[PDB]
């Protein structure tokens, strides 16, 4: 349209990186339930005071 | 004269030839864990969390009822000592329930102030834990029998200074119970002076019993007039 151009004349042209996230290709939510790992020498038979 | 100098971690001091290796580490300002023992009271040594690695030995002795020779080398801090005291204090520490926020010694109990500094760091148990049945004795003596880890103490007592004969050990190995077998109850003199006693948070006083943690009070000394001997 005859609107869009003169913003691409105006300070170069970028169509794509607006101001807004409002628009789509916003990551919107995330399904699964967490669990965490327990790594660092948490388990038992060598993790043992007096060495930490 | 009348003296062994022992080298406490490697350190003369001079005893009387006769007391205790609890008595010389504490004179040399040191603290080994105190459950099973008492200075106002006879010696036992049934809950073993004093132990101490001694120097030319491979094995491991308490520091409760044994005499001192001649000057040993008593090597408190070790990497055998500390293989000890996370030792002892793992076991009992799992067959017990999961109290303290109700527990009403629970800013002064005797599991809570080893167990941060001495002891381990986790469990691995995993299921288990053993629940006996409570009763009541006085009007004064709040009474939770199941927590009770069973150091003697509150038991001498009863043949110690307060002379009624009243309590007694019914039960063997990991069932026993430290109660009066029947519903007998015990009050006489100095009989609610026995919640001070028990250092665990199993007995605790009747009136006082859900007020107020211990760690919000302002302790200022003072003298009660109730006698003439103050
Ligand atoms: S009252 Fe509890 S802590 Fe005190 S001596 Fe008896 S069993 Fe041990
Ligand atoms: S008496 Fe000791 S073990 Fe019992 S709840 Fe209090 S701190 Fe925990
Ligand atoms: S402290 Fe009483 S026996 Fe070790």
């Amino acid at each position: 349209r005859f609107i869009q151009w003169l913003r691409n004349w105006a300070s170069g042209r970028d169509l794509q990186a607006k101001l807004q996230l409002r628009y789509q290709e916003i990551s919107k939510r995330t399904q699964p339930p967490p669990k965490l790992p327990v790594g660092p020498s948490h388990k038992l038979s060598n993790n043992y005071y007096c060495t930490r | 004269s009348n003296l062994i100098e022992v080298f406490v971690d490697g350190q003369s001091v001079m005893v009387e030839p006769g007391t205790t290796v609890l008595q010389a580490c504490e004179k040399v300002g040191m603290q080994i864990p105190r459950f099973c023992y008492h200075e106002r009271l006879s010696v036992a040594g049934n809950c073993r969390m004093c132990l101490v690695e001694i120097e030319k030995a491979p094995k491991v002795v308490a520091a409760c009822a044994m005499p001192v020779m001649k000057g040993w080398n008593i090597l408190t801090n070790s990497e055998k000592t500390k293989k000890a005291r996370e030792g002892v204090m793992e076991f009992l520490l799992a067959n017990h329930p999961l109290d303290c926020p109700i527990c009403d010694q629970g800013g002064e109990c005797d599991l809570q102030d080893q167990s941060m500094m001495f002891g381990s760091d986790r469990s691995r148990f995993l299921e288990g834990k053993r629940a006996v049945e409570d009763k009541n004795i006085g009007p004064l003596v709040k009474t939770i029998m199941t927590r009770c880890i069973q150091c003697t103490r509150c038991i001498r007592f009863a043949s110690e200074i307060a002379g009624v004969d009243d309590l007694g050990t019914t039960g063997r190995g990991n069932d026993m119970q430290v109660g009066t077998y029947i519903e007998k109850m015990f009050m006489s003199e100095l009989s609610g002076n026995i919640i001070d006693i028990c250092p665990v948070g199993a007995l605790t006083s009747k009136p006082y019993a859900f007020t107020a943690r211990p760690w919000e009070t302002r302790k200022t000394e003072s003298i009660d007039v109730m006698d003439a001997v103050g």
